[PDB]
RNA sequence: GAAGACAUUGUCAGGUGG
RNA sequence: UUGACAUUGUGAAGAGACAUAGUUUC
RNA sequence: GUUCUUUGUAAAGUGCCUUCGAAGAGUCGAGUUGUUUGGGAAUGCAGCUCUAAGUGGGUGGUAAAUUCCAUCUAAAGCUAA
RNA sequence: UUGACCUCAAAUCAGGUAGGAGUACCCGCUGAACUUAAGCAUAUCAAUAAGCGGAGGAAAAGAAACCAACCGGGAUUGCCUUAGUAACGGCGAGUGAAGCGGCAAAAGCUCAAAUUUGAAAUCUGGUACCUUCGGUGCCCGAGUUGUAAUUUGGAGAGGG
């Protein structure tokens, strides 16, 4: 794929090494400018798209104005307490809304928030917060139940499913034309 | 006018501790068009101006039509300029009124 | 207020009145020069929602352009004629910075535009702070960059999988995807 | 809501839903009680197109299919040229 | 995306248990106490059937499954959960 | 003065065509 | 080199189709 | 850490009931011409023509009539790493 | 006759500003050919080199008129991967993506569109003083063909 002139753009990441020390430094800077701060804004657990990776969780954007809400509190003073906020993301499941939710909870514990006036105790910081809330996995099963049957066997569900998605239309037509004689 | 009333009433405050309304009423014309056409439409007119000479058309000539709708009793003026002059600015194109001494 | 009263209107814009100011106009703005200023606009609401404020320091061109193609005659000019207006002017009034601009009329050899141009060494806009950031200097000449709406039309610049091609800067994304990347340890 | 299974006319996981609230960002054109009263004003202030007059006039005598199909032929697509030629219809009725 | 379905043969099946509960469940032919095994989480969509497996009755749970597989887990005294 | 809704200008489609 | 769109206005009759009367084909 | 001022009958947030909730036009979109894209029965762009609606409108990579469903709010805009 | 206003003008008018160089990187516009296709012509080399405009220390893009079609995700940019997959093309040479996922970095927001209407509350400028990267006062003036406060769809405003 080389019938181009391609050597002149070449990129060789030589200061892969480099750019590391400064991404380092550069977290270190800020934290110690943010001193007592975690460096990281409190990210939800989401359960992501595309039937492919729909069993996992993924740490999304920001948490939901509901959700913040359902904590009794606003957006408002989340943002400046450590948390973030989406709003064009909406709620349509309650096991995630309880859990986004039992992480705020969590946090709202498990922070300490200082006046504007001052008096500014000693903090004795962390670097992380994703460490401490870590973006977790859900159960879906304790490893031990009993056995119950029903018959069906289990593959003709599937195969009498496809046929009647396929052949759904043409069974309305069916009905619809016997309902509209006479 | 304004700075004398203020220099008013601000010792009226302070002595007679008023609610700033120890100072009466004004009774004038209201002479902003966007203030025209809102208290339009909330009837709270008796009378309102036009002026003829407007280049820019398309802001007046819906109010006839729109004053004729809301059963305010309109009218063309001649000059826009002799709008401004009881306003205290160059040039006002409507004015209005809606409250007046008796 | 009148802005709705104007908006619905100027929408119809083949009505017998707004055709004979039409025909007006499009007179006027021959006769007079090809740029030139107008000290008030004929489309104040339309104006006024791309970033006008009637205030010190807030100034509007008019602005004419030959219709028709790119003629070396069947090349198609992937400038547009509102970019083109707004390119001009900011040559001219070179100090001024442009902000938007808008149509107001057309006839069949020519279209006629208005320009929205503001002042930043004035202090009312230095100060104002929805309007002092014009004033850094990487605004200098929006219009040749293309940082207009119709500048940002052209370059194809808006969301989706349709702009793909170009999103990110066409000439950007070209030489993100048209070049080699090797590591130091291979892959 | 779905069956419980992958593959079905609701297809997929079933869980418990939630209903959120109905953002505002759908309601727009849910006009309002102003914006009628202007828009019909300046309808009857600033009149009708030429195109506008061709259609009633057609409705008139030669039937609406064919100014159906001149509408689409003006703008782009039927599924405006039916809204505005039925709106006509309406304006001629109001009219007695 | 819709084409993700990689498939498991009957044979493996055990290794989801990780090494341990594996003995914990193989001398049991508890059908109260059964092991549960998600394929989905290993990370397989489908079910074929290449192998031969004891009879010991075990839980699975998994979308897709051919014939011979569900026959030979039923043998065993197990059962297929047709999760999404 | 001539000319005037044609011209023309902007854009499209035939014949011819080193 | 010919035809089409718009630029592109106002007029009076004739033939007309429509609600005495305005809407448009020549 | 200090130190002097006092804002402030200002300003903000907070739930419950009611009424409204304005939301960008020669633009969206359609045709045709030329260019461009990996984009194919027509993606994007520019020109010319026609040109709208507000319980609306765009989008859903195969045409095209119809009906649903999902997600979004355009034609105005700023900004670090 | 006199005089408000509009529009258009001149001034070695008071005060200000732009050009030009540089140009590795960056945004745009215009835009070829050799070569390659056993040859040849749409094609490829290339939306490149050249030419022209315009900027900064980064620029550009950007809080969705998005991707999806999943229990749904959630601004942008970059990297690994998708993948040399899909798609395209005398299905020839060859060209050639994107979502999802992991990681880095993580910041949101503003205008028009409300009448302050029991008070344009806004603002440049001149002048005088002052603790001067500016404030207070007086004055000419801009401005109602709309300056400030409020509100930006995530919401929100009026009322109680």
């Amino acid at each position: 794929h080389f019938r181009k002139h391609w050597q002149e753009r070449v990129k060789v990441h030589f200061d892969q090494a480099g750019k590391k020390v400064s991404r380092r430094n550069a977290r270190a800077t800020r934290a110690a400018k943010i001193a007592p701060r975690p460096l990281d804004l409190l990210r939800p657990v989401v359960r992501a798209p595309t039937v492919k990776y729909n069993r996992k969780v993924r740490a999304g954007r920001g948490f939901t104005l509901a959700e913040v809400k359902a904590a009794g509190l606003t957006a408002a003073y989340a943002r400046t307490i450590g948390i973030a906020v989406d709003h064009r993301r909406q709620n349509r499941n309650q096991e995630i809304f309880d859990a986004n939710v039992q992480r705020l909870k969590e946090y709202q514990s498990k922070i300490i928030v200082f006046p504007r006036n001052g008096k500014a105790p000693e903090a004795e910081q962390v670097l992380s917060a994703a460490a401490t809330f870590p973006i977790a996995q859900p159960a879906t099963d304790v490893e031990a139940r009993a056995v119950q049957d029903n018959g069906e066997s289990a593959f003709r569900t599937l195969r009498l499913a496809r046929s009647e998605k396929k052949f759904r239309g043409i069974r309305e037509k069916r009905a619809r034309e016997k309902a509209e004689a006479e | 006018e304004k700075k004398e009333r203020l220099t008013k009433e601000a010792a009226a405050v302070a002595e007679g501790k008023s609610k700033q309304d120890a100072s009466p009423k004004p009774y004038a014309v209201k002479y902003g068009l966007n203030h025209v056409v809102a208290l339009i439409e909330n009837k709270k007119a008796k009378l309102v101006l036009i002026a003829n000479d407007v280049d820019p058309i398309e802001l007046v000539v819906f109010l006839p039509a729109l004053c004729k709708k809301m059963g305010v009793p309109y009218a063309i003026v001649k000059g826009k300029a002799r709008l401004g002059t009881l306003v205290n600015q160059k040039t006002s194109a409507v004015a209005a009124l809606t409250e007046v001494r008796a | 207020g009148a802005y709705k009263y104007l908006e619905e209107l100027q929408r119809k814009k083949q009505s017998d009145v707004l055709r004979f100011l039409q025909r007006v106009r499009v007179w006027e703005y021959r006769q007079k020069n090809v740029i030139h200023r107008a000290a008030r606009p004929t489309r104040p609401d339309k104006a006024r929602r791309l970033g006008y404020k009637a205030k010190q320091g807030f100034v509007i061109y008019r602005v004419r352009v030959r219709r028709g193609n790119r003629k070396r005659n069947e090349l198609k000019y992937q400038r547009s004629l509102r970019a083109t207006a707004e390119e001009r002017v900011g040559r001219r009034a070179a100090n001024l910075r442009v902000l938007n601009s808008y149509w107001v009329n057309q006839d069949s050899t020519y279209k006629y535009f208005e320009v929205i141009l503001v002042d930043p060494q004035h202090k009312a806009i230095r100060r104002d702070a929805r309007y002092n950031w014009i004033c850094d200097p990487v605004h200098k000449h929006r219009e040749a960059r293309g940082l207009t709406a119709t500048g940002k039309k052209s370059r194809g610049i808006n969301k989706g999988h349709k702009f793909n091609n170009t999103k990110a800067g066409r000439r950007k994304t070209w030489k993100r995807q048209n070049t080699l990347s090797l590591w130091r340890y291979r892959k | 809501v779905k069956t419980g299974i992958a593959i079905g006319l609701n297809k997929g996981k079933k869980v418990t839903s939630m209903t959120p609230a109905p953002k505002i960002s759908y309601k727009k054109g849910a006009a309002s009680n102003r914006t009628k009263f202007v828009r019909s004003l300046v309808r009857e202030i600033a009149g009708l197109s030429p195109y506008e007059r061709r259609l009633i006039d057609l409705i008139r005598n030669s039937g609406e299919k064919r100014a159906r199909k001149v509408a689409k032929k003006r703008l782009g697509s039927f599924t405006r040229a039916k809204a505005k030629v039925e709106e006509m219809n309406n304006i001629i009725a109001a009219s007695r | 995306a819709h084409f993700w379905k990689p498939v498991l043969n009957l044979d493996k099946l055990w290794t989801l248990i990780p090494e341990d509960k594996r003995d914990q469940y193989l001398k049991s032919a508890s059908k109260e106490t059964a092991p549960v095994i998600d394929t989905l989480a290993a990370g397989y969509g489908k079910i074929l059937g290449k192998g031969r497996i004891p009879n010991v009755p075990v839980i699975v749970k998994a979308r897709f499954v051919s014939k011979l597989a569900e026959e030979k887990i039923r043998a065993a005294g197990g059962v297929v959960e047709l999760i999404a």
